[PDB]
């Protein structure tokens, strides 16, 4: 069992990533 | 609605300094979309930018 | 046909020239305020321009947003199918 | 025949109503007075908020085709003493002064009636030098002094020194540009270390003076590095001394304060106005706008160009923290791009640090800002903003620090080329080998843009919160970000820095115009043909800017700081003038 | 939360789901001088304009909330558009409150600010109310949430709780403008039919002044007024944002009440936000040259433009130098209904 | 001395006749602008009010990611 | 409240300074040569800068307080080593205290302004623009008949 780590760790990567795209996008205007 | 003015830097660095580091990341540029004075200081604005990164990477 | 007068004081008549009839008005207070609000009209004019441009940047920038998400989302998808 | 004393402390039972502290009674005895006063002022009543936020359009558009020059009531107070203020002819001036607590101003009748509208005195220094003479200002610091038992650390000899420290018309603009691209970090500042290093020795050696004390940063930096033996002896402890004095007066202040509380927080905040955290600095390069709205009961209004934030959930949407400088690394060009490729008039994002976490609750820089430094120096200087560009571009397109392969330790002055640089390190003469000037370059990765002003505008305290007009409640404060306050400019300094620094009369002790007309040329024609506006108390400053009603130091403050004797009496009557005028300042002053 | 469960068993009866909010004091501030209010609620709609009857909104101030960190008046917003269902919300649609004590200051808000963050927040025996018992046991931080205001750029703190199904039905709604896009150009629609109407006034005439008001005026009144200066007569339609301030509705408010006089007055130049809908008074025993002392301190105002409007039907412009135009007032009866319906009954 | 024109009601206005027809036409211009200034401001608030609920959305479903 | 920069000790240097029967002529030369402005000023900087600094030495007393424009040049061109500290402090002194004198004339003149113009060059001869100073090296005239 070693799946359920590593593509855990990257979608919270990218979940934070997500708002900070939003907060360039607040950033922008 | 302005800035100020600008201030004197006489001649070109990239006309007396070929041996600079920097040089091969300065071409990013473009011309064709300002004209010529404004590209002008907007190339002066990358190179103090770059010069200040060589300056904190060492 | 009106008549030029300097003064009078404190009628009960109604059309009758006073100092509370006077209208007290300043000419150069006036003048400056209009010199500066016609500058300020000036100024607001110019701010309906181009916020076409910033709406077209906002639109590319969801665009490139959302390209992020179209690509997260399958690969997302792939890594859980891999059980059986 | 027995001797009964008749202290301020039995007065308390009177002094300490409400009923003395609401103008409701003497607003509603105004409005209905059948004649009021034709004489209108309308220079400073209501600060009006700018939709750009460039502050250079707001100065330059301010002085331009400028020819009226009018001038507030409150300061047409303190210019004339006791004995011509209760004169006759001096009715129209005494018509509106009617209560210690509030000095009532008419406004206009631009509406339907003109209201007699009351703001609140906040402090006991803003009654007028007629019903309040400086002399027994003096004499309440001076009694102040033995209150406390006050420790003056500082003698008449660093006074003295930082008198004529900001008396010196050839100070280097070069310390200018240190203190901007520095501007108030810890990790900036160790970069610099062989830079100020000998920037202040050398001016040490020069004018035998000191140098950097426009800035509380840079003063409180020197405190804490460099005492190993970097500067001379003699030079390190003028530093030293200004630093104890503050944490001296803010230890006498916390003694007349006293060791009670109120609920659970403490009453230093309503006897005092330095010891209240809701006064902020003139000038903040650290975030302290998020750290007020924690802190704070009062609520209170950061407007950034009618940009309200005044809750504390808004945090990065108004204002983002730049953080340190190692993990910018990943958006330096994000930055640059930001810079070259952003839209600086109407953009009301703060670019600050994070708020530094110190025991001392922001008190020191506020009474560096406020009583030391216009008094030692009697008022005569001014904040000015820098342009980060600018001088990025001066540091950075010259010789040396361009090519690295230019040797560190050569002189710069024999081989950077003829621009402003050269004319900047001419007129200064100072040595600084290149090296210590490209980390000062370097620095620029994460500068800010531009020096924005922002109007907090902090509600009063609930003891002196009784006016019935609920926008005169606030009193709102200025506070320039980002730029440092500076002193007089020379006419050689002027023309080869225009380039660099634009001049902004932002406060009561720092707009001045003996050195704004210095540095800039609209101001230098503004009182050529005002010369009564000359006096720091009759400066014109742009309301939207600048609100002199609704200010936390008035008018007699700029009056008491213009003419006290630079000393020791001086600085501690300016600080016993920072009282309050609540009841349980009152309290708190019976006590002592 | 006193008002929370004041009006939530009285409102009941005009409006099924009610909300309870907050308003700062900062922000409501401008809206009334001194605070002088201490509700009428009447939600218009975006797409389907039409009106609404009015629901009675029991707010009570000088109290604080939970939060020690601001502290402002209390309020609650009925909804009652979402026809039968609630569980469609209707976006950009507003609500406009008349909040008063002795009718002053008038509030605006979304739908969309109010939903947005009520779900970010997330033998006898005597009758016991039901609701004040539940109420009383939540009493915590979280209940409050601060959103901020699309017409005024200040946070609106909302306080919503998981109290009941009245509220447990509310954040389960969503759905798939225009509304302040009509009252603006309805407003400058009667402005401009008004200055057509002192147009065609001063055009069957000569162009010349009858001047109703005496006052003196100096022979620089043509310098220091420039020729044909008109800039406050050209700008005043721009000037005019608001109308049910303005004095132009108060002679149709007033005209089943009989018939008096009211004022609009602006600034020559952008003095300031002058005065709007005041009234000339010929009631009291200041009597008819009482009002004519009004009316002369009116001529006599030497920086304001003015505007008057009778209850009977007729409208007038007093230029600043006691210059008057006359016109006329009378419109569709329709928009007098919508105006009055806008206002309160019929 | 000062001359005041004493008040008749055969005092008329200086003669206008050119003064209103541009007057009003440049005033609907300004005003369009006004408006679309405060339309702007409008659309700016509506968009970061709906902008935390499609945020508050994907943090209610980051509730799932936890037991996954 | 008029504070004093200048102290006594400068006002005997610039005493014996004109009480010198031995004053260098070729500061007069200079001063014929240097007249008024300062591009002229900056051409001649080590010249001045050396002949103040040698008679700060042969004698002790100063020099080029005969002129006030160089008065002027000199607490705003100088000060960057080219002449002495103890020398460059008399000049900054004295330029200190002619400003500290304008402001004491400013807080007596007071706020008061009879049409838009300040009472100063009424309560005051020293501050009417109407009265000029005897060496003169610029347009003072034509200037001086727009503002009066």
């Amino acid at each position: 069992r070693f799946v359920s780590q590593l593509r855990r760790k990257l979608e919270r990567s990218t979940h934070r990533l997500i708002a900070d795209l939003e907060r360039l996008k607040f950033l922008y205007l | 609605a302005r800035r100020l003015p600008k201030p004197t830097l006489q001649g070109r660095l990239e006309a007396d300094f070929p041996d600079s580091p920097l040089l091969p990341k300065f071409q990013e540029l473009n011309q064709n979309n300002l004209p010529n004075d404004v590209f002008r200081e907007a190339q002066r604005s990358y190179l103090v930018f770059l010069t200040s990164q060589f300056c904190y990477e060492e | 046909d009106p008549a030029r007068l300097p003064r009078d004081t404190g009628p009960e008549l109604m059309w009758a020239p006073s100092l509370r009839n006077s209208l007290r008005v300043s000419p150069e207070a006036l003048e400056l305020a209009e010199r500066e609000a016609e500058r300020a009209r000036s100024e607001r004019w110019d701010r309906c321009a181009q916020v076409l441009k910033n709406r077209l940047l906002r639109v590319e920038l969801d665009g490139i947003m959302r390209d992020h998400l179209a690509r997260a989302e399958e690969i997302r998808q792939d890594l859980d199918a891999v059980v059986a | 025949n027995l001797l009964l004393a008749f202290n301020l402390q039995n007065a308390l039972k009177v002094l300490c109503h409400p009923r003395l502290h609401t103008p409701a009674h003497t607003l509603n005895s105004l409005n209905a007075a059948p004649a009021p006063r034709d004489r209108r002022e309308t220079y400073s009543l209501q600060h009006r908020r700018p939709n750009h936020m460039n502050v250079l359009v707001i100065v330059d558009e301010f002085y331009d085709n400028k020819y009226a020059a009018p001038v507030t009531d409150i300061a047409l107070k303190c210019g004339l003493p006791t004995e011509d203020f209760l004169h006759p002819s001096n009715y129209d001036l005494l018509r509106l002064e009617l209560h210690p607590l509030y000095d009532i101003y008419i406004g206009r009748d631009a509406g339907e009636r003109a209201r007699h509208r009351a703001v609140h005195r906040l402090m006991v220094g803003n009654l007028p030098t007629p019903l309040a003479p400086a002399a027994f200002q003096e004499a309440r610091g001076q009694q102040f002094e033995t209150a406390t038992s006050l420790a003056h650390v500082v003698d008449q000899a660093v006074i003295e020194t930082v008198q004529d420290t900001a008396y010196d018309t050839a100070y280097p603009a070069f310390f200018y540009v240190v203190e901007a691209m520095i501007h108030g970090f810890e990790e900036k500042f160790v970069m610099n270390v062989p830079l100020v290093s000998l920037c202040i020795n050398t001016y040490w050696e020069r004018s035998g003076r000191l140098a950097f004390v426009n800035s509380f940063s840079m003063i409180k930096f020197i405190c804490r590095h460099l005492g190993n033996n970097a500067i001379s002896k003699e030079a390190y402890s003028m530093y030293r001394k200004i630093y104890g004095e503050l944490i001296a007066l803010e230890q006498a202040l916390m003694r007349l304060a006293g060791s009670d509380v109120v609920g659970d927080e403490s009453v230093g905040q309503y006897v005092c106005a330095l010891l209240d955290p809701n006064l902020l600095p003139p000038v903040a390069y650290t975030d302290i706008f998020t750290h007020l709205l924690t802190v704070s009961d009062r609520a209170p209004q950061i407007i950034i160009g009618n940009e309200v934030y005044a809750d504390t959930l808004a945090a990065p949407q108004f204002i983002e923290r730049v953080g340190n400088m190692d993990e910018m690394a990943a958006q330096f060009v994000a930055l640059y791009g930001y810079r070259v490729n952003g839209d600086h008039d109407h953009d009301f994002r703060l670019h600050l640090g994070p708020y530094v976490d110190e025991g001392h609750a922001d008190v020191l820089e506020k009474i560096f800002y406020y009583v030391f430094l216009p008094t030692c120096t009697n008022a005569h200087m001014c904040g000015l903003g820098v342009d980060f560009q600018h001088v990025a571009q001066t540091l950075a397109y010259n010789g040396p620090a361009f090519s690295h392969h230019f040797t560190r330790d050569e002189d710069i002055l024999d081989n950077l080329e003829n621009g402003t640089l050269r004319d900047l390190l001419e007129i200064s003469d100072l040595r600084p080998t290149v090296g210590m000037i490209r980390d000062l370059s370097a620095s620029f990765m994460t500068c800010p843009t531009f020096t924005r002003a922002v109007r907090v505008s902090v509600d009063n305290d609930v003891t002196q919160q009784l006016a019935p007009n609920p926008a005169d409640k606030r009193t709102e404060q200025t506070v320039l970000v980002n730029g440092l306050v500076a002193f007089a400019f020379s006419e050689r300094t002027r023309a080869v820095t225009q380039c660099l620094f634009h001049a902004i009369p932002f406060h009561m002790f720092y707009g001045d115009p003996r050195v704004a007309a210095t540095m800039h040329q609209d101001v230098a024609t503004f009182v050529m043909r005002n010369p009564q506006q000359r006096a720091v108390e009759a400066f014109n400053r742009p309301e939207q800017l600048f609100a002199e009603y609704r200010e936390w130091h008035r008018s007699p403050m700029g009056k008491y700081a213009a003419e006290c004797l630079p000393s020791l009496v001086s600085i501690s009557g300016m600080t016993a003038m920072h009282i309050k005028m609540s009841p349980m300042a009152y309290i708190a002053q019976a006590k002592l | 939360m006193d008002v929370h469960i004041d009006n939530q068993v009285l409102s009941g009866l005009g409006t099924p789901l009610l909300v309870h909010l907050f308003v700062p004091d900062t922000v409501m501030a401008e809206l009334c001088p001194n605070r002088v209010p201490n509700a009428w609620c009447q939600t218009l709609f975006s797409d389907r304009t039409g009106l609404t009857r009015v629901c009675r909104v029991f707010a009570a101030r000088g109290m604080l909330p939970g939060r020690p960190s601001h502290r402002g008046t209390f309020t609650s917003v009925p909804v009652y558009c979402d026809e039968g269902l609630p569980e469609l919300y209707n976006p950009f649609h507003v609500a406009a409150l008349r909040f008063y004590d002795e009718l002053v200051g008038e509030l605006q808000i979304y739908y969309l600010s109010l939903f947005e963050g009520a779900k970010r927040a997330l033998l006898s025996r005597v009758p016991v109310s039901f609701s004040k018992t539940r109420r009383a046991i939540r009493e915590s931080r979280a209940l409050v949430r601060g959103i901020a205001h699309i017409f005024s750029p200040h946070a609106l703190y909302v306080v919503t709780y998981p109290e009941l199904s009245a509220q447990g039905r509310l954040h389960r709604m969503t759905a798939v403008l225009g509304a302040p896009e009509r009252e603006f150009r309805f407003l400058i629609s009667v402005a401009l039919r008004i200055s057509a109407s002192f147009r065609e006034k001063l055009a069957m005439q000569a162009w010349t002044a009858q001047q109703e008001i005496p006052v003196v005026i100096p022979t620089s009144y043509s310098r220091i007024y420039k020729n044909s200066d008109l800039i406050r007569e050209a700008f005043f339609t721009v000037q005019t944002r608001v109308s049910w301030e303005s004095c132009w509705v108060k002679a149709t408010i007033s005209n089943a009440p009989d018939a008096c006089l009211w004022i609009d007055s602006h600034p020559l130049y952008e003095e300031g936000a002058s005065a709007w809908g005041k009234v000339i008074d010929s009631r009291p025993p200041g009597g008819l040259v009482g009002a004519a002392s009004q009316l002369v301190a009116l001529g006599t105002d030497g920086h304001c433009v003015h505007l008057a409007t009778t209850s009977d039907g007729q409208a007038f412009l007093v230029l600043p130098g006691g210059f008057v135009i006359k016109g006329q007032l009378a419109l569709t009866p329709e928009e007098r209904g919508y105006i009055l319906a806008r206002h309160g009954i019929r």
